[PDB]
């Protein structure tokens, strides 16, 4: 019956699901639990480089707040 | 006695011409063809599970020869 | 950590291609009142594995080619480029976040025609070379409309970044303002991927083997999936919740799966175009409309005051 | 030993793959081709066994000779056999292909396709039923299951 | 070092040119140009020209070079001659590589060389700009200006392309 | 660096699959079993050349999403339509001159 | 008026694809001149501040130049908030 086509579809679907899921969780793991910073333009890159120096550990994703004021 | 398979004049009024333009541009007859293959997907197939199931035969079936006894 | 990410894209792509061969056969079967593979593994789930192993241990019968380098080059180019097409795709986050991602996909896809051309040269047979040139002519012809249709859509998105298509469709799928382009885009991808009713390479030769045959097949089916993932993003934008990116990945995968199944659905439903007829479908039908809709989509945001932002 | 054991399992694996993915090139010469079509038709659905409906000669593993092989046709059939990549098997289907059948005494007919190519399975009948042909394909699968290519390789 | 990426790409750029300029079979000559085009795009990419880099790929390689290969397969070479089989091609190919290697070796040893004219060898990064923090691509701004500033350029460019269509139909009708 | 690694991985894997696809155990011990006018229509040349010219026009339309951000919209819209109209005139010329026909 | 109407009906019956193309291309050329919203596209494009607004040295006779961004002088984007 038609629903016996579903197992092949499910395997296909899980295979297509892994790329997107893996990238999202790898980004969080490598960026301190946040979204990976997007820098398409020089201004965004400039702020990301400034964050790296401000962090004190050379990690642009390590944020400093009022505790540094 | 005979019949014509393909002897018809299309209606040239605006409603009919616009019907054929919509068919040309919106692919309606092609979408209708998709409907028929969709209905077959949801029909039970005709396949039998050979060799666990066998096609039906009759007593007259002509197969392998044999020599008989009294 | 980034190499892990690359592998977690490549390997699932190849596995999804393998099991699309199973799904295509079973979907086609049930539309043909039969079953398709259901013996090799439960519900045919081992059929792709048996086929893959069989092909690779098959004798690699390659006739003395007129160019050894171009015989090897064609499958490497085809498969290498096919996998490259996936690296900017936002699902919802791309592996490589390109500012001009849409343009990168257009440029890489335009190179895929070299594998057709080189494989024609390497065949060492004027008949296969002529078959290659007919396929190249079909492919470049439909590249014209794909590029113009894509440009028309981006005039509502505002940029070449692929993830900006997600933002553009936060309230509404782009298929609503642009269903005329979605129609021609969809048919163009069929003709681009030499899919029926545009599968004239297969039909005309009717009227490669083993692993090297398998590699061209893998590249073809990777492209088919990628084209339908692109269509879903371009016209059926999924909403992205930054705190639950996996809800995007589930919904977007379902749309891509369904679009890919519609490729199999169409293959089951229609006869094949003649070569001159699919050339007329492009040059005398799609292109006039695409040009007119390109003019319209330049004017529309200006006249409605709906110009999207650049950033 | 394990070395023999590893060979035994690898032979099973390659045999399983090859018999599970039998791609036929069908030489539809005459009426026997019709029953071959009914085997691909929905009731028997040979595709469900992993036997794709129509493969190209260069992607084929089994040639099915389905009909009368005339003298005029014999060279062409042998040419297609020689172009098949290995491993390659031949199924002779029907009396004509088996041994000439009804036309055995004709001036223009090859008396059995096994005069032109080696044959693995002979399917009797005029024509064999679609089910009889399917029985023959399944018999070929069992023949492939018995192959011990790697076992013989390592005893060389 | 990755500090010399632009220089390294330009070394491959030249090798691709010595490849097709020695003029082997037009099939292999086309391959050398395709490789040079891709390497040339990488050089443009590393100077901040993303769009210009992708135009080389999209238009030069996917457009013009495809039509070159297409035409070659039709009206020139259908089966390549063995590469470097002809002595003249091999001599020219070797000579260009020998010249190139000497330039590379000398500019790397002294971090400068005088091949006719005098060049610096410190690396191309030294001339780069040091103050960018705008919220847009400047290359994109310039190219987009074709439609505001370049009305005259659009008119003559569009006219030439139309005439190219008319002209090529006249040439080929025969 | 990431894009280079992705490209290197994609084509390196493609290369590995291709070579192994060619060199696998075979278990056999016996001997194994030009630059002219190809007969191809001028019509196929004209398709490729027609594609090229349209592709060059497309290169000029690609900046349109950025051009629409200009304050000189009057000029920009006029020039966009001019270019596309000229592209349409090109197609109309090939069409009416039987350049799109496949007979003869 | 009628001979043109008899012309349109013929092309609509014979070449609906071309009739649609020409119809859409005409609307793309005509509608921008008729639309009342076209004027806003110019204003919105000019209201987007891509670069820094360099302040003017105050010479004592610029009553239309605000001293503070939150003063009431200078261009207002109230029209844009409603739009
Ligand atoms: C990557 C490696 C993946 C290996 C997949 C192994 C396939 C398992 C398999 O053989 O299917 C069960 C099969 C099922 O047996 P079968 O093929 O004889 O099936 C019998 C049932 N009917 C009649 C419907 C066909 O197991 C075997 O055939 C025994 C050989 C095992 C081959 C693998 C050994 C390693
Ligand atoms: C005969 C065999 C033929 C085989 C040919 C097959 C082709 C394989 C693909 C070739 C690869 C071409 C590379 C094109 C990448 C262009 C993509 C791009 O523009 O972005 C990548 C990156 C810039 O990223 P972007 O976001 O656009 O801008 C910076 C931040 N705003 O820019 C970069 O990362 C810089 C990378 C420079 C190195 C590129 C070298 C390309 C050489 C390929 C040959
Ligand atoms: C207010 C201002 C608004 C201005 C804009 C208004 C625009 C809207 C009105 C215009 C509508 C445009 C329609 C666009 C679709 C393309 C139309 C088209 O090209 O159809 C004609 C084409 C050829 O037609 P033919 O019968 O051969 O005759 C013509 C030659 N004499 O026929 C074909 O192309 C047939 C297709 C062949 C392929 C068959 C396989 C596909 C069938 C299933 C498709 C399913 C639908 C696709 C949906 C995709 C979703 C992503
Ligand atoms: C005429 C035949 C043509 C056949 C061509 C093939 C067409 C295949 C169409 C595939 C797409 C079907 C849509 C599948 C829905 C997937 C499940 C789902 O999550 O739906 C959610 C969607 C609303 O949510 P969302 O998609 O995120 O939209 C928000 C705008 N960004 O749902 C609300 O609508
Ligand atoms: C939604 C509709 C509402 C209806 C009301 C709207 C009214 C306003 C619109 C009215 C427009 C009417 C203009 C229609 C022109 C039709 C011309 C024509 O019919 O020529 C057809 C013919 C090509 O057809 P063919 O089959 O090759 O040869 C004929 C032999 N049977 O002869 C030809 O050679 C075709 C002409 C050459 C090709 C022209 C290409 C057009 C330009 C392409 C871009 C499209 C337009 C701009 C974008
Ligand atoms: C995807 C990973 C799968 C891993 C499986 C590893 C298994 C390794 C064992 C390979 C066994 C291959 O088995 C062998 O394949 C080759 C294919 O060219 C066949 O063909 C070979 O032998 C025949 C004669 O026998 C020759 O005429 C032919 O030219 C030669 O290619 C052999 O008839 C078959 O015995
Ligand atoms: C509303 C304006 C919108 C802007 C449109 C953009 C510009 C497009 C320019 C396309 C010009 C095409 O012009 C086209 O020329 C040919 C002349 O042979 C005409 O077609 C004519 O020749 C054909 C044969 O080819 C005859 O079958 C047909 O009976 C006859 O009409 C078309 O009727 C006309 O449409
Ligand atoms: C073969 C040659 C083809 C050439 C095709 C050229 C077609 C050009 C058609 C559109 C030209 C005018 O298009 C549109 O018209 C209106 C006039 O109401 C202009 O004016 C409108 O926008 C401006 C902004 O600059 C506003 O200040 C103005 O209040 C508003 O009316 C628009 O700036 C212009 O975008
Ligand atoms: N067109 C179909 N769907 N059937 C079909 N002939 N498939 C081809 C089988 C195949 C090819 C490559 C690989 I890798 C795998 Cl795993 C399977
Ligand atoms: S064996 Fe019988 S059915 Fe088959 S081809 Fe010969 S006559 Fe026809």
């Amino acid at each position: 019956m038609w629903f016996e086509v579903l197992p092949g579809i499910a395997v296909m679907g899980v295979c297509l699901f892994i790329p997107g899921m893996a990238t999202a969780r790898i980004h969080r793991f490598s960026n301190g639990g946040k979204e990976k910073r997007v820098a398409h333009y020089p201004y965004q890159w400039y702020l990301m480089e400034r964050d790296r120096r401000v962090s004190g550990v050379n990690r642009s994703y390590v944020s400093k707040g009022l505790e540094n004021i | 006695t005979y019949k014509y398979v393909n002897l018809r004049e299309p209606s040239m009024d605006m409603k009919s011409v616009t019907d054929r333009a919509a068919q040309t541009l919106l692919w309606t007859e092609l979408i209708r063809g998709l409907g028929m293959t969709l209905s077959y997907l949801f029909r039970e197939p005709a396949t039998i599970n050979y060799p666990f199931e066998k096609g039906p035969l009759s007593p007259r079936f002509r197969g392998e020869h044999a020599l008989r006894r009294y | 950590m980034f190499m892990i990410n690359i592998l977690m894209l490549i390997i699932p792509i190849l596995l999804a291609v393998a099991f699309l061969t199973l799904v295509e056969r079973k979907v086609l079967g049930y539309m043909q009142l039969r079953k398709g593979p259901n013996v090799v593994g439960p519900y045919g789930l081992l059929q792709p594995i048996a086929d893959a192993i069989k092909l690779f241990i098959k004798e690699p019968l390659r006739p003395a080619t007129s160019s050894a380098s171009m015989f090897i080059l064609a499958p490497i180019m085809a498969l290498g480029l096919a996998l490259t097409m996936w690296i900017p795709l936002p699902m919802p986050y791309p592996l490589i976040n390109m500012n001009l991602g849409v343009l990168f996909m257009l440029a890489m896809s335009s190179l895929a025609v070299y594998s057709i051309l080189w494989s024609g040269w390497a065949s060492n047979s004027k008949y296969a070379l002529i078959g290659a040139l007919r396929a190249v002519a079909q492919t470049i012809s439909y590249e014209v409309t794909l590029a113009i249709i894509l440009l028309s859509v981006l005039l509502m998105s505002g940029s070449f970044t692929l993830s900006t298509l997600i933002t553009t469709q936060e309230q509404m799928w782009l298929i609503l303002p642009a269903w005329p382009l979605a129609m021609m885009w969809f048919i163009s991808t069929l003709a681009e991927t030499n899919r029926a009713p545009f599968d004239l390479t297969e039909g005309e030769s009717e009227l490669y083997a083993a692993g090297p045959f398998a590699l061209f097949f893998m590249a073809e089916y990777a492209n088919i999936i990628m084209m339908n993932i692109f269509t879903a993003i371009l016209f059926l934008g999924t909403s992205h919740n930054p705190h639950m990116p996996e809800l995007y990945t589930i919904n977007f995968t379902i749309k891509s799966l369904l679009l890919t199944m519609s490729f199999l659905w169409i293959r089951a439903s229609y006869p094949r175009f003649r070569y001159d007829q699919l050339m007329h479908l492009l040059w005398k039908n799609f292109l006039p409309l695409t040009l007119a809709l390109c003019m319209w989509h330049v004017s529309l945001p200006i006249l409605t005051s709906g110009i999207p932002p650049q950033t | 030993s394990r070395g023999e054991y590893v060979v035994a399992k690898l032979d099973d694996l390659i045999n399983w793959a090859r018999r599970s993915s039998l791609w036929p090139m069908t030489f539809g010469l005459a009426c026997c081709a019709v029953e071959m079509m009914h085997m691909a038709a929905p009731r028997y659905d040979m595709d469900r066994f992993g036997v794709v409906f129509r493969a190209s000669p260069r992607q084929s593993d089994v040639m099915i000779v389905a009909g009368t092989l005339t003298n005029k046709m014999a060279p062409a059939l042998r040419k297609v056999y020689d172009q098949m990549p290995e491993p390659r098997y031949v199924v002779s289907m029907g009396s004509c292909a088996n041994g000439g059948g009804y036309y055995h005494y004709s001036y223009s007919v090859v008396r059995g396709c096994d005069r032109i190519v080696p044959v693995d399975i002979y399917v009797p009948g005029c024509p064999p039923t679609a089910e009889a042909l399917l029985y023959g394909i399944l018999q070929l699968q069992k023949k492939i299951k018995r192959e011990k290519r790697l076992r013989i390789w390592y005893r060389r | 070092m990755m500090l010399y990426i632009v220089f390294i790409l330009s070394v491959i750029f030249v090798m691709g040119f010595v490849g097709f300029s020695s003029k082997p079979s037009p099939i292999y000559g086309g391959l050398g140009l395709i490789v040079s085009g891709g390497v040339g795009c990488g050089i443009v990419l590393n100077f901040g020209g993303s769009f210009l880099g992708l135009m080389v790929f999209l238009i030069y390689l996917g457009g013009m070079m495809v039509v070159f290969g297409y035409t070659t397969a039709m009206a020139t070479e259908q089966y390549p001659e063995i590469w470097l089989s002809n002595k003249a091609v091999l001599g020219a190919f070797v000579t260009g590589l020998l010249m190139e290697f000497f330039m590379v070796y000398y500019v790397l040893k002294d971090k400068e060389v005088e091949v006719v004219f005098e060049f610096n060898g410190l690396g191309d990064w030294v001339i780069y700009d040091t103050g960018d923090s705008g919220f847009f691509s400047e290359e994109a701004m310039g190219i987009a200006a074709l439609y505001s500033y370049g009305t005259w350029l659009v008119i003559v460019t569009g006219w030439s392309l139309l005439i190219g269509v008319v002209v090529i139909m006249e040439i080929t009708r025969g | 660096m990431n894009l280079m690694l992705a490209l290197l991985t994609n084509f390196t894997l493609a290369t590995l699959l291709v070579i192994i696809a060619f060199w696998l155990p075979q278990l056999n011990v016996y001997s194994e079993k030009g630059s002219a006018r190809l007969p191809f229509s001028m019509k196929f040349f004209l398709v490729a050349i027609t594609f090229l010219l349209f592709d060059l026009e497309i290169a000029l339309l690609l900046p349109l999403p950025w051009a629409s951000q200009t304050a000189n919209l009057n000029t920009m819209l006029t020039m966009a339509l001019f270019l596309i109209i000229l592209l349409a005139v090109s197609l109309a010329y090939e069409w009416t001159q039987k350049g799109l026909e496949w007979t003869e | 008026a009628e001979r043109v109407a008899a012309f349109l009906k013929n092309v609509w019956a014979k070449e609906p694809v071309l009739v649609a193309s020409f119809a859409i291309a005409g609307l793309a050329v005509i509608l921008p001149t008729l639309s009342p919203y076209t004027k806003y596209s110019l204003m919105i494009n000019r209201a987007t501040p891509y670069n820094y607004p360099v302040p003017l040295r105050d010479d004592g006779n610029m009553p239309d130049v605000p001293s503070h961004p939150q003063d009431p002088q200078g261009p207002s984007l109230e029209w844009l908030k409603r739009l």
